[PDB]
């Protein structure tokens, strides 16, 4: 199946920044190629069609170019409300694929999270599960690590996490990652490990806690 | 003035069939080359094309789902159907129907409907379980609250009667492999705080009509 690909997947700029993202399909699509923008809880929005032309409606700011297999969107002084996702779609071949997208943040200073470790409540474990919460407080960037161990042991496939959208004022993101556990996996074992991984962090940061102490 | 809007049962439960309707104005399906498709989009994912069709009643699908997608046009009434069979819990996804300009500008979906949210569970309308996450010169201590197990969405949380608003970080939920619903919400604090301040998160479950007040501490 034909492939576009999106780089960089994601991206952090400033109001005022000139950037450019590309899309590349695996097989020439001549000149059947549109770029969207979409903001959060919106539908996507057409920018440039037929590869280079802009669409009516659409600020001077954007422009398209390429063809065959190689194809850019340019914002020329990225604005406030450019900070969003941007699609590309090829139309010359069925199915008429989109590329995986491509996420520009608001860029900031580094700043590695604040963790905290929860463990279940006495109420929730009468249900027969256990949940151990760990929260990641207003980091930056966005890429982050959580690594749950168990007596030492790596657990794998019974956690679940999300992620807050950028910070209006702060520009940071916060996460949660919730490790589900029965009520008798938790009583048979003691320390309950989360380990988290930043580029704000000279080293992985691992908070814990005793079932016991 | 082109506009489209899709409609439908925002739920399905795991085996059955999803029915999505587009409803537009401004063209017609009869014109020439004209298009109207739909793009998929899971909450946590990449835009998905899924079929379209044409005023020649030509259509088109995506490989991969070929077998499960079926689409049709009704020209009397301007709305184009698409119809998805054995959907699970990975098709829970925002549904788009879109226009594509006829024989240039034919390159390109240039106006979208708002899209539907549709959830795939085999889940009842059940309220939440609202479960404590307890904290412990210097501070700033984390406290907050686990939402658990309801359904469907959405659910709202404030703190001590929406007097607490800073510092608060209501995450969004995650759809668990029950079919339920669980999300958190924290809050930033001063540790000074903790022996005197007293901390209780407002949680409202509209659909299920369940109002929980839970006090949190050490």
């Amino acid at each position: 199946a034909l492939q576009l690909t999106q780089s960089p997947s994601s991206l952090s700029a400033s109001v005022g920044d000139r950037i450019t993202i590309t899309c590349r399909a695996s097989q020439g699509v001549t000149s059947a190629l549109a770029w969207y923008r979409q903001k959060p809880g919106s539908p996507p929005q057409l920018l440039i069609y037929d590869a280079s032309s802009l669409e009516s409606g659409v600020p001077s700011r954007f422009s398209g170019s390429g063809s065959g297999t190689e194809f850019t969107l340019t914002i020329s002084t990225l604005r406030p409300e450019d900070f969003a996702t941007y699609y590309c779609q090829q139309l010359h071949f069925y199915p008429h694929t989109f590329g995986g997208g491509t996420r520009v943040d608001v860029r900031r200073t580094v700043a590695a999270p604040s963790v905290f470790i929860f463990p279940p409540s006495d109420e929730q474990l009468k249900s027969g599960t256990a949940s151990v919460v760990c929260l990641l407080n207003n980091f930056y960037p966005r890429e982050a690590k959580v690594q749950w161990k168990v007596d030492n042991a790596l657990q794998s496939g019974n956690s679940q996490e999300s992620v807050t959208e950028q910070d209006s004022k702060d520009s940071t993101y916060s996460l949660s990652s919730t490790l589900t556990l029965s009520k008798a996996d938790y009583e048979k074992h003691k320390v309950y490990e989360c380990e988290v991984t930043h580029q704000g962090l000279s080293s992985p940061v691992t908070k814990s806690f005793n079932r016991g102490e | 003035r082109i506009t489209l809007k899709e409609s439908g049962p925002p739920l399905v439960k795991p085996t059955q069939t999803l029915t999505l309707t587009c409803s537009f104005s401004g063209f017609s399906l009869s014109d020439f080359g004209v298009g109207v498709g739909w793009i998929r989009q899971p909450p946590g994912k990449a835009l998905e094309w899924l079929a379209i069709i044409y005023s020649d009643d030509d259509k088109r699908y995506s490989p991969s789902l070929n077998t499960r997608l079926t689409i049709t046009k009704d020209t009397s009434k301007n709305q184009v159907v698409l119809v998805m069979t054995r959907v699970s819990p990975v098709d829970t996804a925002t549904y788009f129907c879109a226009h594509r300009r006829g024989p240039g500008p034919v390159n390109a979906m240039d106006v979208w409907g708002q899209g539907i949210t549709v959830t795939i569970s085999s889940t009842s309308t059940k309220g939440p379980s609202v479960f404590p996450l307890a904290p412990s010169s210097g501070g700033t201590a984390a406290l907050g609250c686990l939402v658990k197990d309801y359904f469907p969405e959405p659910v709202t949380v404030s703190w001590n009667s929406g007097a607490l608003t800073s510092g608060v970080h209501t995450f969004p939920a995650v759809l668990q492999s029950s079919g339920l619903y669980s999300l958190s919400s924290v809050v930033t604090v001063p540790s000074s705080s903790l022996g005197t301040q007293t901390y209780t998160c407002n949680v409202n479950h509209k659909p299920s009509n369940t109002k929980v007040d839970k006090r949190v501490e050490p």
